[PDB]
């Protein structure tokens, strides 16, 4: 450590699958399956080898103008003319898939769906997986911005109006009000140099192995407790792996760029995460069937992970509202949640052949490590 | 040869055909932000290199550009319509050892960015 | 001491989490990001331009020694009599004994050699909404994690500036001792810290290997060199 | 043709004049034009020495390069939009061709909307 | 239409003595212009040696540029521009034609504002 | 006039060796198409700086210009 900056160790383990998405997502003429296990090669290595004739043609079945209806596999082509998907020619990298599973009375219609699309999770230069730094403390930027609105309010937080324009303006100024508190000597109150969170720094993950990542898709199961198999297949990452990031906070005084009591916050971490959990989403997750509540010092972290972890609103008739305005022609909400008293309508639960949970849930815990 | 001599008065036009929506302008320029990348570095070596010919490793560069177009243009219905109208899979096969085919290449391949954001609102 | 030395400080600098200088601002090329990232002017290789290596290492310590005095140093040539030594001021001590150096990018080819193709990367973030969750982009661009740096200063022991009324020594080797200190008490703060940049989210963590002094002008006194090595061997 | 009239210092007056206020202080400053700024000067200190009334075909592509320069900097600008249209200064790049007379012509008007740019504005002067 | 009052040596004292003045000194040097008082000689010694009543357009170019080099100092200085507004220098540049006799007795007026910039006060040696 | 007796004969003062021993010259830029072969649109670079108050955190932003890497200059020197 140091005699003015002290150091953390926020490791992360996951319960469920989590997926980091990076704006990247893979098509079916890329990979193929083989059995459960899907492969995916690297794309110049098999096309160098291809001789030049059918270079033409292979440029001209990716691009999907015509023949294949842009659902094809890779199997389709390279079946006939038979170009061998060699592991050792390729260096690219194998993994496995969780489940696949159909919808519910949908057309009755017994239709099979297939893996036509895939998200992928955010890699590193060379190629392996890793977890950025900017993700975690955004996640930090909502435990600490639940447990002083969760536990007590001066009022309890109501959204003012209809328009999503001041349901905007809202959320922009319940922060700026509560972490703006810095005071610094000659500036506006509300600069971001006045921001509580610029003493806390959370560094990135070291690089993991690309071994474990298998592939999951969106179930969402309802208060009837039947889930539908949605076209959402993305490559995720698997219960077991274990995330260590670092964190370090700043004890120089308030209004020179620091903040003593963020260090206070972090030693009472899996505290905050537990009173959090208890009264955010262990009441909304009881009302489900089949799902089992643990107590934990649970948080959640990535997408897939529900629109009660991105905010701090408590009231479930509450967030109707703000997402009835901007959705609400599809599916009415507003009537919905008043008959069986849930808000969001859906559970994001996943599938990996053998245990239904969830989807981004993690465990965590800290040691003030030199 | 598809690229002219005055190269920015035929890569304004591509901009001005580029299809429509309601809105206009379906593709951006975050789309292809990966295939901009890749480009601006084969500009480097291309520039600081002092012989005619190509090099191996200039040669396995190129030819992993070309796999990128197909494969992004492939995943997306925007980008397939602008490099068959601009014709870069076209120009991309002539450069065979050439350095002064690649520098001519990317000048003109810059020459399309910059009236990709002057053509339209929405990019700051 | 007895006579006039320069010593030369060699190491290697390697970058651990993605690092983001980013002083371009426009300057850079046309088919670019937003945010550019500082490039050397003819050979296109990332650069730490070494003003931003000094300012923020005494900017780390003018925060160590404000702690243990229990005073804020304002602005230079309010600082510390050992931080105002090593670095410049325009006061008593005109000149360094500091001189930082601009470092290029050295192992471009041992990063072709494993599978990297690009020596920046691109990043994507997020900005949510904390009701009614809607998000706006940006893209970041910023150096590998793989890259190494040469890191080099020289350290000059003369006369320096004496002032009008005062009579010109030079400084004694138990002096020697105590700026050598505050150099790898300096280069410890800053493994903590991040050189530039978002760093409170991630970015610029940073790694130093391999410091050694030498005698590169003239002799020194004797058995002085090998503890100026032991100061600097716990970085 | 001839978009730059003579007595061009009274028609930079006008132009610098003539744009959007934004509570007083301007929306352009000079370090949105310094890209395009030290382009400019290479491109002046290299016409001037030559003597022939044609450009070069080494001095004839560095304009092309700087009117597609130009062209990306009020793409992404809003402020620099405004101040490319106003003056006037895509419309005569595009009609120098080869003349070196219409090349040293642009650059005396481009010194003029620089000098009456730090003149016409405070929050600058330093 | 012009500043000189027929006299221009009563009236270039008038406005040094009414320069605003620091806590210590003025704030205007005669260093900042120098690059002002090396284009003014040019035009000078190229204007006096013309027998003609009316500037060739060859010199008539010249006035143009030092017209623009006034401009571009006043903007990113100070004391230059509370010193151009109090002379009447930039009004004066737009009365000169393509008269000989209105370009000769700027650079006399010139010189006048010189002379007593360097006795005026000290740190002038 | 008060450096070293070896210093004063090469370098010159004003007491007793009165004109140096060396004669210094200007230099000029030479490979300056060299430079532009190899991908150079200036012949110098701008540079921004920054300075960082210390209370209010604020920007004192600065451009800085200077001479780019890899220019060649051509030494002379004579002695008598």
């Amino acid at each position: 450590m140091n005699t003015y900056l002290k150091p953390f160790e926020l490791t992360l383990r996951c319960l469920g699958p989590v997926f980091i998405g990076s704006g990247e997502k893979r098509t079916s003429k890329e990979y193929h399956v083989e059995g459960d296990r899907v492969y995916f090669p690297d794309m110049e290595l098999l096309y160098a080898d291809i001789p030049a004739h059918k270079r033409k043609s292979f440029e001209a079945f990716v691009m999907n103008t015509d023949g294949a209806q842009a659902t094809a596999p890779l199997k389709e082509w390279v079946e006939p003319n038979a170009v061998k998907l060699d592991p050792a020619k390729h260096r690219g990298y194998e993994v496995k898939i969780g489940s696949i599973e159909p919808r519910r009375a949908s057309r009755m219609t017994r239709k099979k769906l297939t893996l036509n699309e895939i998200h992928a999770f955010i890699k590193d230069p060379l190629g392996r997986p890793y977890v950025p730094g900017s993700t975690v403390k955004g996640m930090l930027r909502s435990i600490y911005l639940q447990s002083l609105v969760h536990k007590r309010t001066a009022q309890p937080v109501r959204v003012p109006g209809h328009q999503t324009r001041e349901h905007r303006q809202y959320g922009e100024r319940f922060e700026r009000k509560e972490l703006r508190k810095s005071g610094r000597p000659n500036t506006r109150p509300q600069d971001a140099v006045n921001d509580l969170f610029q003493a806390i720094r959370v560094t990135d993950s070291p690089a993991l192995r690309t071994s474990d990542l298998l592939i999951c898709q969106k179930m969402d199961m309802n208060v009837h407790g039947k889930p539908d198999g949605l076209p959402l297949f993305r490559e995720c990452l698997a219960p077991g792996t274990s995330i260590s990031h670092r964190v370090v906070v700043d004890t120089s005084p308030t209004a020179r760029g620091g903040w003593r009591e963020g260090e206070r916050f972090l030693e009472t971490l899996a505290e905050t995460a537990a009173s959090v959990n208890q009264a955010r989403y262990a009441e909304y997750r009881a009302m489900y069937p089949g799902v089992n509540a643990i107590v934990g010092p649970i948080v959640y972290l990535g997408g897939g992970a529900g629109y009660r972890s991105k905010t701090f609103v408590t009231d479930q008739d509450d967030m109707a509202k703000v997402l009835d305005a901007q959705f609400g022609k599809v599916v009415k909400h507003v009537d919905k949640t008043r008959e069986l008293r849930v808000s969001p309508l859906v559970l994001k639960r996943t599938k990996i052949d053998n245990i239904c949970y969830e989807m981004g849930q993690c465990e965590l815990s800290i040691r003030r490590a030199e | 040869s598809v690229i002219q001599d005055d190269y920015v008065k035929q890569a304004e036009q591509v901009i001005r055909g580029l299809p429509k929506k309601n809105g206009d302008f379906e593709l951006t320029t975050t789309q292809l932000r990966v295939l901009l990348s890749l480009t601006a570095q084969l500009f480097d070596e291309a520039q600081l290199s002092s012989d005619q010919n190509l090099s191996p490793a200039l040669r396995d560069k190129v030819q992993y550009l070309r796999v990128r177009f197909v494969y992004q243009a492939g995943r997306e219905k925007a980008v397939r319509v602008f490099v068959e109208r601009a014709g870069l899979l076209d120009e991309l096969a002539q450069i065979g050892d050439s350095r002064d085919r690649l520098l001519k290449f990317c000048h003109y391949m810059e020459a399309l960015v910059a009236y990709k954001k002057f053509l339209d609102p929405k990019e700051t | 001491t007895t006579s006039y030395a320069k010593i030369e400080i060699t190491g290697t600098l390697t970058v651990l989490t993605g690092l983001q200088i980013g002083a371009g601002d426009g300057f850079s090329a046309i088919g670019a990001v937003d945010k550019p990232v500082v490039r050397d002017p003819l050979s296109r290789l990332p650069m730490i331009p070494g003003t931003s290596l000094k300012g923020k290492v005494r900017t780390l310590l003018s925060r160590q020694y404000g702690a243990d005095t229990e005073t804020f140093y304002r602005k230079p040539n309010e600082d510390h009599a050992h931080i105002r030594r090593l670095f410049g001021d325009t006061e008593e001590y005109m000149t360094g004994r500091l001189v930082f150096r601009d470092t290029k990018l050295t192992n471009k080819d041992d990063l072709e050699a494993r599978g990297a193709k690009t020596l920046t990367e691109v990043k994507f973030e997020n900005a949510i909404n904390r009701v009614t969750a809607k998000a706006n982009l940006r893209q970041m661009e910023r150096v590998i994690p793989g890259s190494e740096f040469a890191f080099s200063l020289v350290y000059e022991v003369s006369f320096g500036t004496p002032g009008e009324e005062q009579k010109a020594s030079l400084p004694s080797s138990d002096e020697i001792i105590e700026d050598f200190n505050a150099i790898a008490r300096g280069l410890k703060l800053l493994e903590l810290d991040y050189l530039g940049g978002s760093g409170t989210r991630g970015y610029g963590q940073v790694k130093f290997s391999n410091l050694k002094a030498r005698a590169a002008v003239g002799a020194l006194d004797g058995s002085l060199l090998e503890k100026l090595n032991h100061e600097l061997a716990a970085v």
